[PDB]
RNA sequence: GGACGGCUCAGUAACACGUCGGUAACCUACCCUCGGGAGGGGGAUAACCCCGGGAAACUGGGGCUAAUCCCCCAUAGGCCUGAGGUACUGGAAGGUCCUCAGGCCGAAAGGGGCUCUGCCCGCCCGAGGAUGGGCCGGCGGCCGAUUAGGUAGUUGGUGGGGUAACGGCCCACCAAGCCGAAGAUCGGUACGGGCCAUGAGAGUGGGAGCCCGGAGAUGGACACUGAGACACGGGUCCAGGCCCUAC
């Protein structure tokens, strides 16, 4: 079963589309970060949001700042909303979408 | 816009030239060619104003076409051409030879050296490709490229360095990259430092490798093993500073 | 004029020694580029019809001006290498037309 | 009128004479294109003719082309007496400089039509 | 070669710019290195000569000739697909390489010069590099709520086409997504930055001049050629205006 560059576990099952990183032939390339699903309504799709805070030199205090990627979701890893998923950059899959998923950590229960 | 760049203005040239950036509004760009802009400087300026056998680029040309400098055992008539990192400037008439290496500050500087050394250029070996014939094409950080083959394709690998017998190219010592190795830095901010290494860290993805370093003082830096260029297994062996 | 020479260096790429020089004009005029020459070659034997002299510049409240000249062992050296304003200044060449 | 310049050339000399015709064989070349052989014979002039020397058996002329009054040249790929503005790209009407030049020029079509002057015919043998 | 340089800041609130990164999703003439090759034929046409046409701009016909011009053939090579081997690099192989199949495309100037039997400048192919770009992404930087819902190829998917290349870029068919009160949409203003002015500083303001990037060449739209242009001193049309004219 192949490496893919970011040491983390893979799917169990092993049956997926081309724009798999582990079945697939898609490929993974640059920066990584986890994050908090927010959709999961379209196909292969879900929504990924970091939370970030951004330091304001004149008020010397911070604010949030939320930011959407539009991940990529292997049928492999059905990432739902909730789960803190690990997503990583690729080439355009579509207009939105130059990310995929690649791994989990489920939650049934948010706060 | 439409296209290619034919041109470079003296203050957007590289940091590593010493160019007297304000005095003209115009530098010599250089020709694509065995290193890169950030590892290279043109022939005029080291004919002209590093050496100083010439003030002006007319008496340097006229020079370069007569064939008087040879980089690397090869005369060079084109004053476009890029003179790099660990490259043999050699001037018969006169009887001198100079290895272009960076300095501390980082910029490029000619380190004269003799005859025997002259005829020497390490090369980091930086890639490794599979060529037609089931044969093997190392590709050296200098863009050139040696053909060896299946037998010895291990003992070739990457990141080592090869000394080269430049006006033919035949291969001597083989100098691989492993612990104990000296080593001599070519970019970053531990410039022109040099010592033995210490550790390698791998850092999964595309992020580059790292080594850790100890110089002769004792002390201990890191930097990239991309810039990190092997030239001796204990001792240096190219007179580096 | 006192010649004081400061520098001699040889280029056998273009085949010259480059001479730079101090003139001393102590209560005089910056000299002219003949003078210059002749005690050039008198200082340092060399070929009037090679030698060329490059410049002589005075500066501020110095009466001692810097000059730079050039030797070639070939006058065919010298047409070539040099151009022809330098030549024409020295009197090498009557400007041809 | 429907008076006509006819530049005759003789390929076996590489040599040519100009000759104005004006009358009823000028109204006979009307209405002929590129391509279409007419005899000297009928046409007026004489076979001792202006080449002087190498008299031809009875030769028959042959339209190449020809400009107009206003200085167009007639183009055979050009159906038709009128004139057109047109993309061309080499033509006879365009003498390209650069390698993609493609001008849009004035020509002539190829039948004749009184607004004709230069008439170019070779003599086939 | 003219696609650089040079000019301007209309437009643009955008991955345009800055910065970090990516291209395993791409092109790259000139240049470097390596490895190889240059075989066999053929043709035209300027210049020139004869005659011109047209007010000009421009342009015709015939004759003659060459090439590092053009065409062909084969050999190399290139691309696709299928099968399997696992030698290479990489963080990771739809990659490279090896063997075999079926195919399609398909080079070259052994030219020129010298002190000529050797040297110099050169032609083609491949591998890489370099140079210069294309494209993607994260972060970052105005005003307005007397602009609150917006979007309909719109968000995604399956399959394709197209592209140098990924991509709803486009198409067919499936679904109902996407953005938004942390302010979408719309409107307003504005080339972006490095920087500059000011001020104890915090800050406020500006972003002509130099560099970097971008865009544009009367407005609008479209193409040819070329490595590269949809081309300030090249082409075509519309609109608008002007100039010469034998109208
Ligand atoms: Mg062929
Ligand atoms: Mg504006
Ligand atoms: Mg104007």
């Amino acid at each position: 079963m192949r490496e893919i560059g970011l040491k983390v576990q893979p799917p169990a099952e092993k049956c997926d589309d081309p724009h798999c990183p582990w079945h697939g032939h898609l490929r993974i390339h640059g920066r990584y970060f986890e994050g908090i699903v927010v959709s999961d309504k379209g196909k292969k799709t879900v929504v990924v949001e970091r939370r970030h805070y951004h330091y304001l030199k004149k008020y010397e205090r911070y604010e949030l700042r939320r930011s959407k990627v539009h991940a990529h979701n292997p049928e492999c890893i059905d990432a739902k909303v909730g789960d803190r998923v690990l997503v990583a950059e690729t080439r355009p899959i579509s207009k939105t979408k130059s990310w995929v998923v690649v791994a989990v950590t489920k939650r049934a229960g948010e706060r | 816009r439409k296209g290619a760049k034919r041109h470079l203005k003296r203050l957007a040239a590289p940091d590593q030239w010493y160019i007297s950036r304000k005095r003209y509004k115009w530098a010599v760009r250089p020709r694509p060619g065995p290193h890169s802009m950030k590892t290279s400087i043109p022939l005029l300026y080291i004919v002209r104003d590093y050496l100083g056998y010439a003030k002006t680029a007319r008496e340097a040309r006229k020079i370069l076409n007569e064939g008087r400098i040879l980089v690397d055992g090869r005369v060079r008539r084109d004053y476009k051409f890029p003179v790099g990192i660990m490259d043999v400037v050699s001037i018969p008439e006169t009887g001198e030879h100079y290895r272009v290496l960076p300095n501390r500050i980082g910029k490029l500087v000619l380190h004269p050296i003799s005859e025997k050394e002259a005829n020497i250029k390490p090369l980091r070996i930086s890639n490794k490709r599979m060529v037609k014939g089931a044969k093997v094409q190392l590709n050296l950080h200098d863009g050139s490229n040696h053909l060896v083959t299946v037998d010895d394709k291990d003992n070739y690998r990457t990141a080592y360095t090869v000394l080269m017998k430049v006006p033919d190219r035949e291969v001597i010592e083989i100098l691989p990259f492993d612990v104990g190795a000296y080593v001599f830095v070519t970019r970053g901010k531990n410039v022109a430092r040099k010592g033995k290494i210490v550790e390698v860290r791998r850092f999964p993805m595309g992020w580059p490798d790292v080594v850790t370093i100890e110089d002769e003082n004792g002390e201990l830096f890191d930097t990239l093993k991309e810039y990190a260029f092997v030239v001796g297994k204990e001792k240096p062996e190219i007179s580096l500073p | 004029m006192e010649i004081k020479v400061r520098e001699m260096k040889e280029n056998r790429l273009l085949g010259r020694k480059e001479i730079y020089f101090d003139v001393i004009h102590e209560g005089e005029a910056t000299p002219s580029r003949a003078d210059v020459k002749g005690k050039l070659v008198a200082m340092l034997d060399l070929n009037p019809e090679t030698v060329v002299i490059q410049y002589i510049r005075s500066y501020f409240g110095s009466r001692v001006s810097r000059g730079y000249a050039k030797a070639y062992e070939s006058k065919e050296r010298m047409l070539y290498i040099e151009p022809e304003y330098v030549l024409v200044r020295d009197g090498i060449i009557k400007k041809e037309e | 009128m429907a008076t006509f310049k006819l530049v005759i050339s003789n390929p076996r000399n590489g040599i040519a004479r100009q000759v104005e015709i004006s009358g009823e064989s000028a109204e006979k070349l009307v209405g002929k294109r590129i391509g279409d052989e007419i005899p000297a014979s009928e046409l007026g002039l004489n076979l001792t003719e202006i080449f002087g020397e190498e008299i031809p058996g009875d030769v028959k002329l042959r339209i190449t082309g020809g400009t107009d009054r206003d200085g167009f040249a007639m183009r055979p790929d050009v159906h038709g007496p009128r004139r057109v503005k047109i993309l061309v790209s080499r033509g006879p009407g365009f003498r390209p400089k650069e390698r993609g030049e493609r001008r849009k020029k004035t020509v002539r079509g190829n039948t004749i039509s009184p607004e004709i002057v230069q008439v170019n015919m070779k003599l086939v043998f």
